[PDB]
């Protein structure tokens, strides 16, 4: 931070480093994706058909 | 100017400067112009003697 000069009879201010953290947060994302079981079926073939 | 602190040492640079109005009039015009919140209560408080 900066700082100012004044005079007269106030105490002699110095300049304050601030040292700040932070972490973070976790969060996801779903989504689902269904299957008949007659297309399992179907492509469960491998060369029969 | 160098003095002992709790930490170290601290440096006190000071500088003298003088001012002088040379003006023969009046140089300077200042006016209230826009009002805030006020700071005092406008209650009822009986003084006590």
């Amino acid at each position: 931070q900066p700082m100012i000069a004044r005079d007269g009879p106030h105490p002699v201010d110095q300049p304050v480093h601030n040292y700040m953290v932070k972490r973070i947060h976790k969060r996801s994302l779903s989504a689902a994706f269904a299957i008949a079981s007659e297309a399992l079926s179907l492509l469960s073939n491998t060369y029969v058909d | 100017h160098h003095h002992d602190a709790i930490g170290g040492v601290n440096f006190t640079l000071t500088q003298p400067r003088a001012h002088v109005d040379l003006g023969v009039g009046y140089t300077a015009v200042c006016a209230t112009a826009a009002l805030r919140c006020p700071l005092t209560d406008m209650g009822n408080t009986a003084q006590n003697l």
